[PDB]
């Protein structure tokens, strides 16, 4: 994946312009580029599996192995080693940072990666068979669940819609909060970025069930959370 | 009137009959006013891989969102739509009159351009998902010497794209939209539904016992 990154693409440039002329005999340049581009174009093969590799990483891991790989290639190119020395360091510099970045990839995969359990989650991507930076849909489940809340007269009642992932999901609008009646229908309270509804001082007639629906662009909410809620005397 | 008109399949999650459904899911909501399909199933149709299938689409990872969406509206397409009745045909190889499938359904040229064009740099290692792939760890993967590469290289053309991903399901007509003779897999919901007046054609159309 990291030759989606600029900056891999032009040390590989300088390494074949600048580098090879004064390290390596020219009947080799060629194929000794050849070889370079294969084994950093193979960085994109991990065996594609969930908590592991699914061809995408986002921009903070493609940074991290472009790094690594750059500062390690680096040290290598400071150190004007050259002919068959210099060619058997750096495949085995590539081979290593191949590990090193499967390493930071199966992070992202566990931690970074669709992180929301539950909802539909929004999430930029770049994907290492093509460099196409493009938002991705990480859904979880239908629902994000129902909530009990007790709330004593004349104390502020607050239904929190929050969630952790919602930050840095992409593409959020704006949650709406609702009254559900009894009937068939309910009514609209509050829209907007707050993430909390508060209705203030509250008394017995405010018990009953409200439900939150964090928007999005996709014009499917991001999350909907139910609400029952109790007010006790 | 007729027989083969506003009828479901007798298939896996169908609905014995189509009716509406206030809350269709995403995609799947063209369908809204009159479909087999029923909510729950109109959801788990938009999941990474998908409980109604045994099969994944990511095996050579996520496909691209527009590429994604192709297929799920395929999928809802498919559990929805109540008029696929002339298609409709025994699973096996067998005639009606000797569990149900759907066969040669006449997707136009444009939606199987367009699903071909914006499917384009996504990747895939067969070029025909019917057939030789290894489930040994519960999903489908890529078998061992299959290189994955674009959906433009494995379905050189959109009618291989069409007929190639789902056994024939679908055909690629030659037809174009608004010919009256070849179904839209997804319409903006605001104009009609153009598929009832082509199930309406077929059903008295083809010559059949
Ligand atoms: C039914 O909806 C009406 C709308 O005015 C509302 O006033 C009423 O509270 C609802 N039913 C009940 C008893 O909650
Ligand atoms: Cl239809």
């Amino acid at each position: 994946c990291v030759i989606c990154d600029p900056s891999v693409v032009l040390a590989l440039k300088s390494l074949e312009k600048d580098y090879l002329p004064g390290h390596l005999d020219a009947k080799h340049h060629k194929a000794m580029m050849e070889r370079v581009e294969n084994a950093v174009k193979d960085f994109q093969e991990l065996s594609l599996n969930e908590d592991a590799y699914m061809g995408v990483v986002d921009e903070a891991t493609l940074q991290k192995g472009s790094w690594s790989l750059l500062k390690d290639l680096k040290r290598i190119t400071d150190s004007d080693v050259k002919g068959d020395l210099f060619v058997k360091e750096l495949f085995w510099m590539l081979h290593l940072q191949k590990e090193t970045f499967a390493t930071y990839v199966a992070r992202f995969q566990k931690e970074a990666y669709c992180p929301n359990k539950c909802g539909v989650m929004l999430q930029t991507l770049i994907w290492c068979k093509n460099c196409k930076k493009e938002v991705h849909a990480c859904r979880k489940s239908y629902d994000c669940g129902e909530r009990n809340v007790e709330v004593p007269q004349m104390e502020d009642m607050i239904l929190d819609c929050e969630l952790n992932w919602h930050q840095a999901s992409e593409g959020l609008t704006d949650y709406s909060f609702y009254r559900v009646w009894g009937n068939n229908t309910e009514t609209l309270v509050s829209k907007g970025k707050e993430a909390t509804l508060t209705k203030p001082m509250v008394g017995p007639e405010d018990a009953g069930s409200y439900r939150c629906e964090l928007g999005s662009v996709n014009s499917s909410p991001a999350t909907i959370i139910n609400f029952h809620v109790t007010v006790l005397p | 009137g007729d027989e083969l008109l506003n009828i479901c399949m007798n298939a896996k999650h169908h609905k014995r009959v189509p009716s509406p459904e206030d809350k269709l899911y995403e995609e799947c909501i063209p369908w809204k006013d009159n479909a087999c399909c029923t909510l729950t199933t109109s959801w788990e149709a938009h999941l990474d891989v998908s409980p109604l299938y045994n099969f994944s689409l990511f095996h050579c990872g996520l496909l691209m969102p527009g590429c994604r969406k192709h297929f799920i509206q395929a999928i809802c397409f498919y559990e929805c739509s109540p008029n696929l009745g002339p298609w409709i045909q025994p699973v096996g190889s067998l005639g009606w009159e000797v569990g149900e499938r759907v066969v040669n359904v006449p997707l136009c040229q444009e939606d199987c351009e367009e699903w071909w064009e914006d499917c384009r740099m996504s990747y895939t290692c067969k070029s025909n998902w019917r057939g030789g792939w290894d489930w040994s760890q519960g999903k489908n993967r890529c078998p061992k010497g299959a290189q994955c590469l674009p959906f433009s290289h494995y379905f050189p053309t959109p009618a291989d794209l069409c007929e190639k991903t789902w056994s024939n399901s679908f055909k690629a007509s030659p037809e174009r939209r608004n010919s009256g003779r070849c179904l839209q897999k997804w319409f903006e919901p605001a104009q009609g539904n153009p598929n009832v007046a082509v199930a309406r054609l077929f059903a008295s159309g083809r010559l059949v016992p």
